[PDB]
Formats: structure tokens, C-alpha cells, sequence
């Protein structure tokens, strides 16, 4: 369970951690790739709204 | 199918070096390219003299610089031809007659009859750089009537034309114009005005500004104003002050005679108020809300306690407003990429159109992502998109903690889906941190890819191009190894990226339906505005105290080596009477922000619609090219 | 007194520029620390303010760079701000403040500020007695010193007050100039507005419209009269019916397919599409891209058709068909000026023109129509069996004309051919009926200029009221026919007769591309392309317009033409006279002549929105006079607040309890700052009013006290203005010994000299010994014995008319012993003069005391003029008279007998 917000209408997709393609960082915030329908879909998530699973998969792929 | 792409700027400039980008995609060996430029129609070959051979040791990128000389509604064009051995790639690009910009300094803002007006015209091309053209000058009167027409060339004067016109004693009192324009470009005219008048430099200046820079209609404390009164030599003024207020919508004013108040100036500072009762009564007795979108002025008249001297000064523009703030999506791309994240460049101003600092702004709703405005009065705000090709309606708000929710400004906007070849639903996005960029810093530019995994192997590079001052500043490649869904560009900003730059990128592939496809996207990047070089003026003379009349001092002039500096001292008296049409580097940049061939903050409908909208003509050897550019101005 | 800087040893602050340092110092110094440091020693001006230096940098590497404004602050512990206006009206008495600024931390200074006498100004300053006031200013403060004066001299004039501190070395002298202006007001006036056309006006010559000088009947004396002349030279744009829409020309881009003629008819229109769109630069709204995509076709149509080229340099229908006259004749014409469009083999064309004249034309000058092009519908109106040898011959000669200029080298034999047939179509083109064949043949010669009056006005007449040529038949026959004709009209350059034909075309809205349009299509659009490059909107402009001015010695000629920008030539004389203008050339310009001066004064001065009355009378320390100020608003409703800016009379200050009274007023208020300024040195004062009435006169007065007894006390003043505009306001002066607060000045119409001074020479003390020594200077010019006829004592100056008796020393006035003469004195110089009628009077005076010039000139009594009540001989017999008489009689002889030294 990693949650992706849509502040336009305030919806919530839930992405399975295993399905994630790769995790990258923008300043504070975090920004990863899906595997939607073999389409390489995306998802930005705010520093404030970063869960641990995602910060972890990042700190790996980083340092 | 090897594909050969030509990238030129949208509208070319004449007797100026502009540069076009040569690329061959999937190209064995080193390919030859000879760049030709003919007039339209026909074949004068006015600058075909440009040749080059692009290698696989640059991966088939490379360019040739050329200057189109010189001479021979009204709209001229040229056909640009880049032939790769067998293959001919030719575009027709609009061309600007208009040589560059003119800026005209006067030694003062306001003059008497009998005095000479020293004026200077700076002759500089589209890239802010000194030039040698012939320019005619006109001196219109408060009704345009050229009361002296000159015509000098700046050749070897290095951009600077020092002129003079003495004003006859029997002159038509009022608001005099000067009008300069390059001898080749009668339509590129450039104006600066100077009030002619009887007058005598005051003793003191008067500074009137309120507690606020606006009236909050529901602030029963009324529009408080402090008055200031200083002798031009610094010491404070003892006197008395006559101040009166008035509403104005829009051109017409309406004095509020009830609001006429007389106050002593003690230690050079008085304070006067305009009650809400006075204002409401004054208008019409109407409803406070009727009056929003109007504005008021205040009008202070300070007479010394001797009587010898008195000074007028008015602060105008004080707008009456519901919300201390304004949210403009004027910097924000109006095209999103289905699925990919959508970045908004929220721009918040004060009512007085000054940029707001530390203003929490957020997408409309409850616990929404909330970003703070830079010094730019720009915040950023990234929002996740759905895969649907539906229109996107986003509302933003101010989230300032002190302001009531009624008091919070709003603005709604609407991005359209980036249209896509064969509905491939391949996209490209470009993310960047929207801090304030200062040159000698590095910007990281995040090229996000969004196609299906199945063809993503082939995407091996992006081509990235940087527009600045309506000209290709530089460009190159950004490599990407398979499974690299985001690659990051380390962009070194130089003192050449001022006052801003556009970056437009494109990857291409022969994907989906055995047809070539170009994907693209632009981003605009405001740089921290300031001088390319530096110049300062300061006291060579150490400390002293106040330099005494008629005495000598020294002046340190720390400027760019091998440059012509020009000076003028002006008794600050003049600037109590009239402080308009002064030259500020800032006014200059404003000019070059208008003269932008780029007319979109970012992105664009199709691949084509990105390049035109960022001021570029892409055009390939596969039939695939930007729409033709006809309008020398940004279509409104 | 003493222990204080000597006034003479004070250099005053002269220089007060509003801008300066217009300097242009380059930067060449070794670039140490990434940035060239130029040091620049500058000398500041004496203006005590804050300067704002604004540098601009220009580097061919770094571009332009506007530096941040640097402020410098000139300042001084003690100084005078001399507060002038901009300008003063000549003979209008006004008061100037000079404010003294003791900016010491904890030290008052005993100062003596002093106005310097200028002869250009009437004031309580004069050569013999200076204007010194001593005043001490408290620490970190400023006292205001008023100076009431009259400007008598026109132009810029210079006031100069100074000051030094007693016991200390601290002085400051100023001298700002100000504009003194002639009594009157600004006034423009239109001398003349003539119209500048050399074609219509002054027919067949050079237009010479005779402009007067100005009227200037109101024109105040000694005032500049600038005659603003302007030669605005208008343009004229002869509207040309503009081109057919790109959108209707879409269907003319066909991909040339077929054989011999069918390939040809394919290519025919797409050629002319380009050539039109070329000259109407309509490629924009058409689509720039579409050109090269279409241009592709013509190449292919040219190349394809060359394989319909018989090895005789000739063009057949089929692969091997019997060669044609016409088909060949046409492709000669279509290629003829598709040469500019696509470089074509100048051998394959001029070698193909060569074949047609060789084996298809004989001595008569005709061309064979054995040219069966299968479908003869492309051919046009030559298919019909009438004038086929006369009509074709005219068309086929057209094909020679378009490819005439290019081929005249490659084949030199051809030029001969063209000319020869040119005759055979000149002789025979008079007896033709068909209005097709009329029009083609009319073009053929008109090209070669062979068509003058005779056969011109046969072809011309066929024109249906100058709109179309045609007959009964195919309606596309008439359209192609009309065009051929048109081409001629602009070939023979009759722009008069042209336009209305063009309209009849755009009426038919013909765009072509239909069964048998080939020759109709082409011809139409070729004619409309020719037209548009021949077409003038440029209505010939060229003006050699000059006018030899009476004023300047060197003429002013101007050259206003088209493809010239500067359309507003102008020069402005400062003297006013009449002057003719030479106007020759072609076009339409504009001569207007304006003139500014000083129109004479209506409702008086700048004081007609505020009536006030100032009353000075004594009351029942030392002196104490009550000052009553009565104002009223010259308007329609009670005014807002307004200012009462008062000046005290020299050595005065108002009662402190009488100001206490006034402040506690429902509509009155004085600043406590001026109430807690003790008699210290309070000689200025401001009393603010909340509302001045328009209906009653709101008065009030207060006591003043004589703080210091200095004689010759200057008149005070009371200026009263509304807060919102100082400009419109009325100051009035006041003085106990004078009438209304104005200084004694003798003023005669415009001229004004100053009379604030002694009345006669200030010397029973009347030694003859010395009297005679001081009698003979270069100065004195008239020694007279005289006798008062009549006295004219009044309100102004009091004129004494003095009968000349015997003239001792004559000056520059032709005089007898009987010539009566006018001597004038200030009213004030009544008591001191004590004059009487039919009196023996000694009156030796000083030259340039002469009011007007011969013979209305009148001797003024003066600070340098001398007077004596000469005793009557018959009553010299007194022994307290006889002492005087003697000395006087001793003088009278000893002066005149010989004369004075030299
Ligand atoms: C268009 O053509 C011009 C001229 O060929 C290109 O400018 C040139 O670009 C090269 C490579 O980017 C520059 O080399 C650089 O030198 C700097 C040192 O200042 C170094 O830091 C970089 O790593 C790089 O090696 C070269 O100086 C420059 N030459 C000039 C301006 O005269 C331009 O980039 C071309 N753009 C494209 C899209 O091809
Ligand atoms: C002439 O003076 C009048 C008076 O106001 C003014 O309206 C007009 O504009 C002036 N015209 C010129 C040419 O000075």
C-alpha cells in the first residue's frame, strides 16, 4: 500500500509496492514510476505525505 | 528511414547571427550538410555560405551559425534549406526587419524653457548588445509635431548617441515626447517623454504611504496614512500638512471633500486617517462592496512653518479589495500530459501587483498539497493526473493562517490534454525546482518519459534546446539507458540566461504504426533578473562627513573592463516634481520579456504546438514540421 | 559694526545646476579583481541638496548595464536657502524669503544677513545705504527673512543676499538669477494656412503664395515674436483594386499529366498560379509550404513535355506527330516567362523560337496554321474560321515578344523577323470585325510601341465604354480577349483608362479550370500580374519648395518626395516680417505659419480669485500698531481652509496674547510651534483659516510691537491662498509712512526707475569754497538758474514745471533762457524740498536723470541732484540774506566766466 492523491476532486489511487518501476526525488518531495497497464504511469507525493515504504525504496536506490 | 531534423528559431532576425540545429536520427557514418538561405519567393542565395559534417562522435548533432544581410500587413519571409547528401529539408520562416531595441536617457525628468535637454539613445540589437546603425530622432510636443528631426549613426561610438535640444522660451508648455527608430525599421519606434514646465526645485520632499498598500473594505480602522517630510539634504521638516482622499473608477476621480484633514508635521512625520464612515457616506451612501475593484488616492500638501516653501505629493492606486492577494496562472503551462504529474506555477501578487512572499497556496479543497510563494511571488504545486483525455479544471487558493476563508483569494484555470500521434499515448514531461535561479548555480531538469514499456528500449536520448532573448542560446543531447524512466540534466546557468530561458525537449521513434513519431515539451525558467556584467558607483573619498559645497571628492566606478560608462548627477529636487521615465535595468528586461518569440509558459497541444509556442521551427525529412509562423507578434 | 567677516570678502554660491557631470569616462584600466576600477576626482556644485548619480555601462561583450542610483549629500553647519519664484512681472513689487539654517548641535549664532543692492531691482538696498538686519538663530533651527523688492529690468536678473556670524569666521553668500517677464500674457496667432500644390495652383509655373507678417497689434514692447513655420508635405494613395483571393485559385494547381498538348493544358494554369501568387505575395494565406510542392509540378510538366519535343527544336502533339505552329507557338509563350519561375534550357527555348520563324513564316509576315492540336479548345477564339492567318499571326508574335529580350543574342536573325511581321499586323489590323481578333493584334504592336493615335483609337473604340471587348459566342472567349487588350493598356502606360476594365474582370469572378479554359485562364492572370507590378498608389511626390527669408541671409530650400521619411521640414525666425514662398514640383504639401508673443493684460494680474485688504494704523516695546486683514472668496460658495502667510515690517513682532486669542477660533488655528517661538526673531508667521466666506468679508486684526528701533522699516505683506493651489492668490503689502505698502518709484508707462533714497544732495553749512569744487564733476551735466511756473502736486510723483532763466552749464539739451521744463519728485520729497512758484532757484543736477527723450524728456530731482532757494535780488538787502546772495553771486560768475577744470 502506497497512496497517490489527486488534489483535483480529492480521489485516491492505491499502488502495490511490488508493481513500482523506480523511485526518484525532487527537492523535498518524492516522484516514482508505475506499471499502469504496461504503460509507464507516474505519481508525485508530498514530503509531508511520504510513507516509510517509499522513503526506504529511495534511500536504497540512492546512497 | 533515417530522419534529418532542422530546428531554427520561429522568426529569424536579419544582420544578426542566429543558429539552426542539425540532427540525423539512426545514421551510419558521418553525414554531410550544406545550409542554404534564399529570399521568398525565388533564389538570391543571400546566405547559403555555411557547411558542416556531423559525426557519430557527436552522435550526429551539430549546427552552423549564419547572418542574413541586409536589404533589397507587409510581411517578408525566407526559405531555409539544409541538404543532407540526397535529402533536402527546407522550411519557410518569417524574418524580422526590426534591427533591435532603443533606450533613451534624459539628464532630468522635467525641464524649464531656456534649458537644454541632454538626451542619449542606446543602439543595441535583439540580444542587448551594442551595434552601429543609423537612427533618426524626433522631438514631438504635447501634441505630436516633430519640432526637430535628426539622423546620426552610432558606428564606433559603441551604442551611445549623445544629443542636445535647447528649449525655446516661447514653448508649448506640457508633456514632451522623444521618438527614435532604426533608419531601416520605421515601425520599430521607441519613445521616452519629459514634462516641460515653469517650476522651482522644492526645499523638501514629501512621502505619503498608508499602513497598508490597499484598503480591506471591512477594516473599520479606515485607510491609515503616515506622511513624511524631509529636506533634500536629509534633516526632518517642521511644518503643517493638508491631505484629502478620493475614490476613482476608473479614469475619472471623485474627491471626498469631507476627508480633508489638516495636521502638524512634528519630527518630519504626521499621521492622518480616512474613516470607513467618511468613505461610505462620501461615495453615495451605497454598499461597501459596490466599491470593490475601484481604488483611492491621497493628496498631501505640506507648507513649512516659515511659509517660504510648500510641497504637493499624492499616492494613487490604493485599490479597495476583498482579499490581500491575487493568484495568476500567467506563468503556468495550459496543457497537461495524461497520467504524468501536472506542475502549476502559481503567481501571487499584492493588490499593487507586487509579488507576495511566504504565502501558503494550495489546490482547492481540505487537506490538499500546500506550497509557499518564493521571493518571485511564485510558488510551485505538483498534482497527479488521470490517464483520461478529459479537460482539467484546477482551482488554487491562499492558505495564510491569519486570513479568514472569505478573505482568501482564489483563481480557477483549465489545461487541455497534450494531443498525441496515432493516440500512441507516448508523452514527455519536464520537471524543475521553481526556486530563484542565480547564474553560476546549476538547475536540475527532470525529463520524465511516459510511453508503454514495449517500445521504451528505442528511446535512447532526448534532444534539449534552450531559448534565451528569442534566440537559441545553446542545445545538446540528454542520454538515457533502457529502464531509465527519469533522467536528470545538470544545467549550469551563466550570465547569458538572464532574464529567463525556455527549455524544449523531444525524443523521436518509428513506433506504433510503422510511422515516425516526435514527442516534445517546453518549460519556461525565470532567472534572477540583474546586469549581465556589473557596474557600481560609490565614494572613492573615505568616510569624511557630508561633502561641503564646491569641494572635490572622488568616485569609484567598478565596471566591466573595456566598457564606456556614462554619468549624470540630478538634484533630487527634480524627482519631487516628476520621477517618471527614469531608466532602470529592470525597465530594459521588461522590454525583452515582451519581445519574446515564445508565447506559451510551457507544453502545447501537439508536438508541433510546443516548438512554435516556445519560438522554434522543427522540420524533418519525414514530412513532419511545425505549423508556419506569420505573426511577428504573439497571437492574442 | 566689527568682529565679523567683511561682506566684500565673501565669494557667494553662484552655481546651482539641476543636472551635471554629463561626462563619458571609458574603462581601460588593468582589470584587477575581475572588475576595472576607474577613480574620478570631481568638483561638487554649491547647491546644498542630495545629488543622484546614475551611471550606464556599455560593453561589446557584456551589453548594456544601468547602475543603481548613488546619492551624494552636500551640507553645511550654517547656510541661507534663497527661496525665489520662477519669474516676476516687471514693475510688479513682490517679496522673497531667504531662510537661515543654523544646524549646530548646541550653539545659537548672532548673524547679520544683508541684501546686496542690484540696480536692476528697486529695494531698500541702494549704493549709499546697504540693507543689513542682525538676527541670532537658536540651535538646530531656521529663521525666515523677507525682502520686498521690484524688478525694473527684463530678462534673467540676479538677487544676492549674504550673511556672516559675529565673533566667528562662518559666512555664506548666495546669488540665484530669476526670470523677469514683460507685463502681459502668452498668445499664439495663425499668420496664414496656404495649400501647397504646384499642379493646380499657379498653373504651368512655380506656385508663389504671398504670406504676410503678423498683426501683433497687442504685442507688448521689447518681446520676441517667433514665427513657427512648418512644411508638412502630405502623401496621396491612389487605391488599386487588389488581387483575387488565394482560396479561389486552389483549383489551378493540377499535376501535369497527358501527352504533347494534354500534359501542356495540365501545366498551363499551375504556371500562372505561381506567377500571380509571386507578384501578389499571397503565398501566406495560400500556405508557404504549398509553393515548392506546386513548383515541383511545373519542373515535371516542363521536363515531361520536352519528350513531346521533335528533333527540329519543335513540339508535336503525339510522340512523332507532324510538328505544330500553335502548340510550339504557345509553349514558346508559357516557357517565355516561366524562365524566372524555373531555369529552363535557354537553348531549348531560343532554339525553338528560331525553328518557328525558319520553316513556318515567309516574306508576307504571317504564320502557317497547319497546327492541328486535335482538341482546338485550348486554342481559344482562333478555332473559328475568321482571320485565322491574321489572328494566329498576332498571338504567335506575342510568344516572340515575351521571349524577345532573352533570345536576341542566342539568335541575332530573329530580331529582324519580329520587326517585319510587326508591319504586316500594323497595316491589316484596321479591317477586322471579330472583337476577339481586334484585341490580340492590338496588344502585339502596342508592346513594340507601333500603336500610336491612328490604330490606337480603333482598338480603343471597340472597348464597351472602356470596360470590355467581346462578340456573340463562348463567354470565356470574351474574357481572354479583354485581358490581351488590358496587357496593352499598361504596356502603352495609359493608367487613366485602365482601372474600370479591371473591375469588369473581377465582376466575371473568372478563376478558370474547365473544358477549354487553357488560353483564357493563363491570359487573365498574366494581365492581373502585369497590372499589379505596373500599378501605382505612389501619386508622384517631389517638392523643390524654397523661400528666401528677409531675416536670414541664406535661403531655405527643401526636398520632400516619396521614399523619403522626413515629411515635416520646419525653421523658426524670432523676428516677424512678410515673405513669399517658391513652391515648384509635383504632389500635395501644407504650409502653415504660426507666431507667439505677449498679448496685453486683461483683468490685471494673477490675483482675481481672492480679494483682501491690509490696514496699518497705530493704537492709543516702543510703538504698537494694529494690523487688520480683511479677505473674501471671489467665488460662488464659502472656500475650504486657506493660508494667511504674513510678513512683519522691519523690526516688529505680533502681541503673543493677541495670537493666543485668535487660535482658539471655531474656524481659526495657528501652530503652537509659532506660538512658543518667543519675540526671539518671529518676523514671519502663518495663520490657517478653516473656511473663508464669499458673501461677508471675514476680518480680524492683532497688535504688533517695535522690538528694535531701526528707521526706514520695510513694508510687511499678507499673501492669502487656498491650500490646494498657491498659484492663484493675492499678496498685499503695508507700511505706516507709505500708502499701501509699495516702494516709492517714478514709473512712466513701461519704464521704471527707483526713488528709495535722499531727495536732493544732502548738504549755513553751504560753503561756496567747497560748493564750487563739488559743482564740477564729469557726473553733473546741467547747472541752471530757473523759476517755477506751475506746481502739479498730486497722488503719484508731484511734477514741478520749472522755467529756465539763465543756463550756467548746458549738457545735452538745446535750451534758451525762456524754455520751460518739467522736474518730477516723489510725493515723499515734498516736505524736504519745500518748493515755491516764481522763485529764483539754483538747480544743478546729474546727467541720466532724464525721463523720456527729446523733446518730451524731463529732469528728475535725485540723490545726485542739487537745489537752492536763490534769493530775490530786491530782498537780498537783508543782512542775514546778504551773506548767502554773495556766495551764490560768487558761484554764478566764477562757474560760467571761464568754466570748470578738465
Ligand atoms: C551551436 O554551435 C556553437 C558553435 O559551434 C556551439 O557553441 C560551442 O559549443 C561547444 C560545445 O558545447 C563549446 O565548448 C564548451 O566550452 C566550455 C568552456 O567555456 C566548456 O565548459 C564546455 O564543456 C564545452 O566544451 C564552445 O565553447 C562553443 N563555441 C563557441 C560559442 O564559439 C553551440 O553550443 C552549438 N549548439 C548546438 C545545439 O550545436
Ligand atoms: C494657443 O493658445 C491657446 C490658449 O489656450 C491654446 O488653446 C492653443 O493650444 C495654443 N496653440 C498653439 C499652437 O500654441
Amino acid at each position: 500500500m502506497v497512496k497517490v492523491k489527486f488534489d483535483a476532486t480529492g480521489e485516491e489511487k492505491e499502488v502495490e509496492t511490488s508493481k513500482i518501476s523506480a523511485v526518484y526525488r525532487t527537492g523535498k518531495d518524492v516522484l516514482f514510476s508505475y506499471d499502469d497497464q504496461g504503460k509507464i504511469g507516474w505519481g508525485y507525493v508530498s514530503e509531508k505525505d511520504a510513507p516509510k515504504e517509499l522513503l526506504d525504496l529511495l534511500a536504497r536506490a540512492e546512497r | 528511414s533515417p530522419m534529418y531534423s532542422i530546428i531554427t528559431p520561429n522568426i529569424l532576425r536579419l544582420e544578426s547571427e542566429e543558429t539552426m540545429v542539425l540532427e540525423a536520427h539512426d545514421a551510419q557514418g558521418d553525414v554531410p550538410v550544406t545550409v542554404t538561405v534564399h529570399d521568398f519567393p525565388g533564389k538570391k542565395l543571400v546566405l547559403s555560405s555555411e557547411k558542416t559534417v556531423l559525426t557519430p562522435a557527436t552522435n550526429h548533432m551539430g549546427n552552423v551559425t549564419f547572418t542574413i544581410p541586409a536589404n533589397r500587413g507587409r510581411n517578408k519571409f525566407v526559405t531555409v534549406q539544409a541538404t543532407f547528401g540526397t535529402q533536402v529539408v527546407e522550411k519557410v520562416v518569417l524574418v524580422s526587419l526590426q534591427s533591435g531595441y532603443l533606450f533613451i536617457q534624459t539628464d532630468k525628468t522635467i525641464y524649464t524653457p531656456g534649458s537644454t535637454v541632454l538626451y542619449r539613445i542606446f543602439t543595441v540589437n535583439h540580444k542587448l548588445l551594442p551595434v552601429g546603425r543609423t537612427v533618426m530622432v524626433n522631438i514631438e510636443n504635447p501634441e505630436g509635431i516633430p519640432v526637430k528631426q535628426d539622423s546620426l549613426s552610432s558606428q564606433n561610438q559603441l551604442g551611445v548617441l549623445p544629443l542636445s535640444w535647447d528649449i525655446p522660451e516661447l514653448v508649448n508648455m506640457g508633456q514632451w515626447k522623444i521618438r527614435a527608430y532604426y533608419e531601416n525599421s520605421p515601425q520599430q519606434v521607441f519613445s521616452t517623454e519629459f514634462e516641460v514646465k515653469e517650476y522651482v526645485l522644492p526645499s523638501f520632499e514629501v512621502i505619503v504611504e498608508p499602513t497598508e498598500k490597499f484598503y480591506y473594505i471591512y477594516n473599520e480602522k479606515g485607510l491609515e496614512v503616515t506622511i513624511t517630510a524631509r529636506f533634500l539634504y536629509g534633516k526632518k521638516v517642521e511644518g503643517t500638512a493638508f491631505v484629502i482622499f478620493g475614490i476613482q473608477d476608473g479614469e475619472q476621480r471623485i474627491s471626498l471633500p469631507e476627508s480633508l484633514k489638516r495636521i502638524p508635521i512634528e519630527d518630519g512625520s504626521g499621521e492622518v486617517v480616512l474613516s470607513r464612515k467618511v468613505l461610505l457616506d462620501g461615495v453615495q451612501n451605497p454598499r461597501a462592496e459596490d466599491l470593490v475593484g475601484k481604488s483611492l488616492y491621497v493628496s498631501a500638501t505640506v507648507i513649512l512653518h516659515s511659509g517660504s516653501d510648500m510641497v504637493q505629493a499624492e499616492r494613487s492606486g490604493i485599490p479597495i479589495v476583498t482579499s490581500p492577494y491575487q493568484i495568476h496562472f500567467t506563468k503556468t503551462p495550459k496543457y497537461f500530459k495524461p497520467g504524468m504529474p501536472f506542475d502549476l506555477m502559481v503567481f501571487v501578487t499584492n493588490p499593487d501587483g507586487s509579488p507576495a512572499y511566504r504565502v501558503p497556496v494550495a489546490v482547492q479543497g481540505e487537506d490538499t498539497v500546500q506550497s509557499l510563494t518564493q521571493g518571485d511571488g511564485v510558488a510551485k504545486l505538483s498534482i497527479n493526473t488521470h490517464p483520461s483525455q478529459k479537460p482539467l479544471s484546477i482551482t488554487v487558493r491562499t492558505k495564510k493562517q491569519e486570513l479568514s476563508e472569505a478573505e482568501q483569494a482564489t483563481r480557477t484555470m483549465q489545461a487541455l490534454p497534450y494531443s498525441t500521434v496515432g493516440n500512441s499515448n507516448n508523452y514527455l514531461h519536464l520537471s524543475v525546482l521553481r526556486t530563484e535561479l542565480r547564474p553560476g548555480e546549476t538547475l536540475n531538469v527532470n525529463f520524465l518519459l511516459r510511453m508503454d514499456r514495449a517500445h521504451e528500449a528505442k528511446i535512447r536520448y532526448y534532444t534539449y534546446l534552450i531559448m534565451n532573448k528569442g534566440r537559441l542560446l545553446k542545445a545538446g543531447r540528454q542520454v538515457r539507458e533502457p529502464g531509465q524512466d527519469l533522467v536528470v540534466l545538470p544545467l549550469s546557468i551563466t550570465t547569458d540566461f538572464i532574464p529567463s530561458f525556455r527549455l524544449v525537449a523531444y525524443y523521436t521513434l518509428i513506433g506504433a504504426s510503422g510511422q515516425r513519431e516526435v514527442v516534445a515539451d517546453s518549460v519556461w525558467v525565470d532567472v534572477k533578473d540583474s546586469c549581465v556584467g556589473s557596474l557600481v558607483v560609490k565614494s572613492g573619498q573615505s568616510e569624511d562627513r557630508q561633502p561641503v559645497p564646491g569641494q572635490q571628492m572622488t568616485l569609484k566606478i567598478e565596471g566591466d573592463h573595456g566598457a564606456r560608462v556614462v554619468l549624470v548627477a540630478v538634484d533630487k529636487g527634480v524627482f519631487v516634481l516628476n520621477k517618471k521615465n527614469k531608466l532602470t535595468q529592470s525597465k530594459i528586461w521588461d522590454v525583452v520579456e515582451k519581445a519574446d518569440i515564445g508565447c506559451t509558459p510551457g507544453s502545447g497541444k501537439d508536438y508541433a504546438g510546443v516548438f512554435s509556442d516556445a519560438g522554434l521551427t522543427f522540420t524533418s525529412s519525414s514530412g513532419q514540421q511545425t505549423a508556419q509562423r506569420a505573426e511577428l507578434q504573439c497571437p492574442q | 559694526d566689527e568682529d565679523i567677516i567683511a561682506e566684500e570678502n565673501i565669494v557667494s554660491r553662484s552655481e546651482f545646476p539641476e543636472s551635471w557631470l554629463w561626462n563619458v569616462e571609458d574603462l581601460k584600466e588593468p582589470p584587477k579583481n575581475g572588475i576595472s576600477t576607474k577613480l574620478m576626482n570631481i568638483f561638487l556644485k554649491d547647491s546644498i541638496t542630495t545629488w543622484e548619480i546614475l551611471a550606464v555601462s556599455m560593453s561589446d561583450k557584456k551589453g548594456i548595464c544601468v547602475a543603481d542610483p548613488f546619492e551624494v549629500t552636500v551640507m553645511q553647519d550654517f547656510f541661507i536657502d534663497l527661496r525665489l519664484p520662477y519669474s516676476v512681472v516687471r514693475n510688479e513689487q513682490v517679496e522673497i524669503r531667504a531662510v537661515l539654517y543654523n544646524y549646530r548641535q548646541n550653539q545659537e549664532l548672532k548673524v547679520r544677513v544683508e541684501l546686496l543692492h542690484n540696480p536692476a531691482f528697486c529695494s531698500l538696498a541702494t549704493t549709499k545705504r546697504r540693507h543689513q538686519q542682525t538676527v541670532t538663530i537658536p540651535p538646530k533651527s531656521s529663521l525666515s527673512v523677507p525682502y520686498v523688492i521690484v524688478p525694473l529690468k527684463t530678462g534673467l536678473q540676479e538677487v544676492e543676499v549674504k550673511a556672516a556670524v559675529y565673533h566667528h569666521f562662518i559666512s555664506d553668500g548666495v546669488r540665484k538669477s530669476l526670470k523677469v517677464v514683460p507685463e502681459g500674457i502668452r498668445m499664439n496667432k495663425t499668420v496664414a494656412v496656404r495649400t501647397l500644390d504646384p499642379e493646380r495652383l499657379g498653373r504651368e509655373g512655380v506656385q508663389k503664395e504671398d504670406i504676410p507678417p503678423a498683426d501683433l497689434s497687442d504685442q507688448v514692447p521689447d518681446t520676441e515674436s517667433e514665427t513657427r513655420i512648418l512644411l508638412q508635405g502630405t502623401p496621396v494613395a491612389q487605391m488599386t483594386e487588389d488581387a483575387v483571393d488565394a482560396e479561389r485559385l486552389k483549383h489551378l494547381i493540377v499535376t501535369p499529366s497527358g501527352c504533347g498538348e494534354q500534359n501542356m493544358i495540365g501545366m498551363t494554369p499551375t504556371v500562372i498560379a505561381v506567377h500571380y501568387l509571386d507578384e501578389t505575395e499571397q503565398w501566406e494565406k495560400f500556405g508557404l509550404e504549398k509553393r515548392q510542392g506546386a513548383l515541383e509540378l511545373i519542373k515535371k510538366g516542363y521536363t515531361q513535355q520536352l519528350a513531346f519535343r521533335q528533333p527540329s527544336s519543335a513540339f508535336a502533339a503525339f510522340v512523332k506527330r507532324a510538328p505544330s505552329t500553335w502548340l510550339t507557338a504557345y509553349v514558346v509563350k508559357v516557357f517565355s516567362l516561366a524562365v524566372n519561375l524555373i531555369a529552363i534550357d535557354s537553348q531549348v527555348l531560343c532554339g525553338a523560337v528560331k525553328w518557328l520563324i525558319l520553316e513556318k513564316q515567309k516574306p508576307d509576315g504571317v504564320f502557317q496554321e497547319d497546327a492541328p492540336v486535335i482538341h482546338q479548345e485550348m486554342i481559344g477564339g482562333l478555332r473559328n474560321n475568321n482571320e485565322k492567318d491574321m489572328a494566329l499571326t498576332a498571338f504567335v508574335l506575342i510568344s516572340l515578344q515575351e521571349a524577345k529580350d532573352i533570345c536576341e543574342e542566342q539568335v541575332n536573325s530573329l530580331p529582324g523577323s519580329i520587326t517585319k511581321a510587326g508591319d504586316f499586323l500594323e497595316a491589316n489590323y484596321m479591317n477586322l470585325q471579330r472583337s476577339y481578333t481586334v484585341a490580340i493584334a492590338g496588344y502585339a504592336l502596342a508592346q513594340m510601341g507601333r500603336l500610336k493615335g491612328p490604330l490606337l483609337n480603333k482598338f480603343l473604340t471597340t472597348a464597351k465604354d472602356k470596360n470590355r471587348w467581346e462578340d456573340p459566342g463562348k463567354q470565356l472567349y470574351n474574357v481572354e480577349a479583354t485581358s490581351y487588350a488590358l496587357l496593352a493598356l499598361l504596356q502603352l502606360k495609359d493608367f487613366d483608362f485602365v482601372p474600370p476594365v479591371v473591375r469588369w474582370l473581377n465582376e466575371q469572378r473568372y478563376y478558370g479550370g474547365g473544358y477549354g479554359s487553357t488560353q483564357a485562364t493563363f491570359m487573365v492572370f498574366q494581365a492581373l500580374a502585369q497590372y499589379q507590378k505596373d500599378a501605382p498608389d505612389h501619386q508622384e511626390l517631389n517638392l523643390d519648395v524654397s523661400l528666401q527669408l528677409p531675416s536670414r541671409s541664406s535661403k531655405i530650400t527643401h526636398r520632400i518626395h516619396w521614399e523619403s521619411a522626413s515629411l515635416l521640414r520646419s525653421e523658426e525666425t524670432k523676428e516677424n516680417e512678410g515673405f513669399t514662398v517658391t513652391a515648384e514640383g509635383k504632389g500635395q504639401g501644407t504650409l502653415s505659419v504660426v507666431t507667439m508673443y505677449h498679448a496685453k493684460a486683461k483683468d490685471q494680474l494673477t490675483c482675481n480669485k481672492f480679494d483682501l485688504k491690509v490696514t496699518i494704523k497705530p493704537a492709543p516695546a516702543k510703538n504698537t500698531m494694529i494690523l487688520e486683514i480683511c479677505t473674501r472668496y471671489r467665488g460662488d460658495q464659502d472656500a475650504t481652509m486657506s493660508i494667511l502667510d504674513i510678513s512683519m515690517m522691519t523690526g516688529f513682532a505680533p502681541d503673543t496674547d493677541d495670537l493666543k486669542q485668535l487660535a482658539n477660533g471655531v474656524d481659526r488655528y495657528i501652530s503652537k510651534y509659532e506660538l512658543d517661538k518667543a519675540f526671539s526673531d518671529r518676523n514671519t508667521l502663518i495663520i490657517y483659516l478653516d473656511k473663508v466666506s464669499h458673501s461677508e468679508d471675514d476680518c480680524l486684526a492683532f497688535k504688533v510691537h517695535q522690538y528694535f528701533n531701526v528707521e526706514l522699516i520695510q513694508p510687511g505683506a499678507v499673501k492669502v491662498y487656498a491650500y490646494y493651489n498657491l498659484e492663484e492668490s493675492c499678496t498685499r503689502f503695508y507700511h505706516p509712512e507709505k500708502e499701501d505698502g509699495k516702494l516709492n518709484k517714478l514709473c512712466r508707462d513701461e519704464l521704471c526707475r527707483c526713488a528709495e533714497e535722499n531727495c536732493f544732495i544732502q548738504k549755513d553749512k553751504v560753503t561756496l569754497e567747497e560748493r564750487l569744487d563739488k559743482a564740477c564733476e564729469p557726473g553733473v551735466d546741467y547747472v541752471y538758474k530757473t523759476r517755477l511756473v506751475k506746481v502739479q502736486l498730486s497722488n503719484d510723483f508731484d511734477e514741478y514745471i520749472m522755467a529756465i532763466e539763465q543756463t550756467i552749464k548746458s549738457g545735452s539739451d538745446e535750451v534758451q533762457v525762456g524754455q520751460q521744463r518739467t522736474f518730477i519728485s516723489p510725493i515723499k520729497c515734498r516736505e524736504a524740498l519745500k518748493l515755491e512758484e516764481k522763485k529764483h532757484y539754483l538747480m544743478w543736477g546729474l546727467s541720466s536723470d532724464f525721463w523720456g527723450e527729446k523733446p518730451n524728456l524731463s529732469y528728475i530731482i535725485g540723490k545726485d541732484t542739487w537745489v537752492e532757494h536763490w534769493p530775490e535780488e530786491d530782498e537780498c538787502q537783508d543782512e542775514e540774506n546778504q551773506k548767502q546772495c554773495q556766495d551764490l553771486g560768487a558761484f554764478t560768475e566764477s562757474m560760467v566766466v571761464f568754466g570748470c577744470p578738465n
